[PDB]
């Protein structure tokens, strides 16, 4: 009668900032609306972007423990993609030119990790062009996939084609998600509804013959990314898989900090995806003894390689924040923390104050070393073992 | 429009 | 706000008496079965079995002729396939064991020359196996399709599957069919309606977790296989393709036969299937002279290669027709004459009459030579040209 | 039931 879902686990990665190949915009914007929604939807989201073929592969086994018998599993990626002999090809920032399939993730071999879960739904929705790479000479010979009826594939266009976004500068936005976002919240069949999104997107006028959605579906019960997740979890594999969520999206406590001086400056930590953060300084007080005083924010972990042009601005807009301030508190210095997953370290930066006392023209340099452990994604430990 |  | 068809030309092959592969039994229903159900949604159908390389070659290039603008294309295949790095891979009857894509007909490429037809819709029912042949070495490196949003692929399998038919003996059938055939009349939109079917098929015990209908469709406009075609044809291009239809579907006239002994024999002709045609010799007058006589079919076009246990049978399900008793005129000699589309030939047998005269011991042999020209696939001569 |  009615089918359900023993979980609802989304994997979505956004990769824009590639080394050797034309930069991207909309997968920014176009992840950060796919999480939303998907969470309406009751969904254990993992928001991530600019990933190297290394941090990929470490998202999806992340992804993999979330995904247990009957949970349903989803994977949207926006950014360079290939198709080379019946197998699709996501291509990560740290691809060189030329590229191959070893520098490539197979989302064939997503899909069979998957099946060995035992997971309800597979649903694929792949944000990507899909020419050949006639640099590519492997062929990987993958293993057969077992007949499991739940295989979902929402390919943003057609074997051979291209998927377009509109640079329109301002926001910039993806074509399969223009169409995708009115429709995505409907209680119909998951096959159904990406099937009403390709007609919507038919009626597109920028990309009429040149992009077109491309369903490909094994699903033989009637699933929808609406199903109702098992009440209780009350079992002790449950309790397990909700301890792994909340793990990856811990964000730090917005702390006080008490200078030598007698200046307090407020600290806060805004989350923008499970990869990205914003730090905010606020000088909640001072001295009468001083009336000079500006607090910035230094000395970050390498490992992240923060530019100082992200960091220490006036808004969260000049930072490459999505967040908007009337989502942040409004009047600190905000400072963007993107690339999380490059985090091997504890968080570690000094919140140097520079100052300036009552009739003297000396300027005063308090540092003062703050350690906010593992926040966020960098809290799951994707660099431990050997 | 650009292509990905 | 409603979808239209120019025309709905279907073009079915069922593929049975492979010489180097196991032969199959369901190809030859489920193709009956399918002319029919598509003729009522009013299809202009062709259909074939046991087909060699070079005789589907031909049958596409006829399909392709009675493809224009706006034309709903369909093809059903049944019998042996293979996918192989993308591409799907239909196998002749004349297929040798090893066999490779240079043996066989690949879809993509049938697909591609529909396209250049500006074609409305392509509808694909492949009801063949999906696996490997590790024995093909060559990959075909086909041109990039043009995005017509219009492609409806109905596989019976999944990519690296199988796809079942249960050889039940007395009439034998197809899996895909099964579901499809309690389906295929509903007014739902090609896609929505193959999803249906998969659903139902799901519920299958015989085949659950073996086989899974898999669709893919770029198809971003409500067209079904309902739409109905532009009214009155009144076009001089229209006209050109009915001629060429109905020259395919012409079958000889039920001629009476006059015997220089005074004897009357009734030639009766019924059509199977494009490629099948089924002669019967009812004896209608004798002289009182003559009490013995028999009437007997021989000397056909060694092209044709008749065998002898499929001629002169005293039912119809002899012969191996699926055409019953019930169907065909009662009381005559039925013949079946499979492989139509191997005459080059006009079609000339004799119609031998062995009879005897009253108080004499001694048989009388009396063979009369009957031209039927080119009955139904054999007139649209697919040996024509150099 | 057979394969095809």
């Amino acid at each position: 009668g009615q089918p359900l879902a023993k979980d609802k686990v989304a994997l979505l990665i956004g990769n824009m900032s590639y080394w050797e190949h034309p930069k991207l915009k909309a997968p920014l914007v176009d992840v950060y609306e796919l999480t939303n929604l998907l969470r309406q939807l009751d969904f254990k989201v993992v928001s991530l972007l600019d990933l190297t073929e290394y941090e990929m592969c470490n998202a999806v086994d992340e992804f993999l423990l979330l995904l247990d018998k009957g949970v349903y599993g989803l994977l949207y990626y926006a950014g360079h993609g290939y198709e080379n002999f019946g197998n699709s090809f996501m291509v990560p920032v740290d691809a060189p030119n030329p590229y191959r399939s070893e520098n490539c993730l197979c989302v064939q071999n997503i899909l069979k990790l998957m099946q060995e879960k035992e997971t309800g739904l597979n649903v694929f929705l792949l944000d990507m062009c899909r020419k050949r790479n006639d640099y590519d000479d492997t062929i990987p010979i993958l293993d057969a996939l077992k007949v499991t009826a739940n295989i979902v594939f929402g390919y943003a266009t057609c074997q051979g084609a291209e998927a377009f976004e509109i640079q329109h500068s301002g926001l910039a936005n993806g074509i399969f998600m223009k169409f995708l976002k009115d429709r995505l919240l409907e209680d119909k069949k998951i096959t159904v509804l990406l099937d009403e999104v390709a007609e919507d997107m038919g009626k597109c006028h920028l990309t009429k013959g040149r992009q077109a959605l491309e369903i490909r579906s094994s699903l033989s019960e009637k699933r929808a990314l609406t199903d109702p997740v098992q009440g209780a979890p009350c079992s002790a594999e449950a309790l397990v898989r909700n301890l792994q969520w909340a793990k990856a999206h811990e964000l730090p406590e917005s702390m006080c900090l008490k200078f030598q001086c007698g200046v307090h400056i407020q600290l806060g930590f805004a989350a923008e995806f499970s990869n990205v953060m914003i730090i905010y300084t606020s000088i909640v007080h001072k001295p009468p003894e001083i009336i000079m005083c500006d607090a910035y924010v230094t000395d970050f972990p390498l490992d992240l390689d923060i530019d100082p042009k992200h960091a220490n601005k006036g808004t969260p807009e000049e930072t490459g924040s999505y967040l908007v301030s009337k989502d942040l508190p409004k009047h600190c210095l905000y400072t963007r923390l993107s690339s999380l997953q490059k985090l091997k370290e504890h968080l570690i930066f000094t919140v140097c104050l520079s100052y300036q006392y009552s009739g003297l023209e000396d300027t005063v340099e308090e540092k003062q070393e703050v350690n906010v452990g593992k926040p966020l994604i960098a809290k799951l430990d994707m660099h431990r073992g050997l | 429009v650009r292509p990905r």
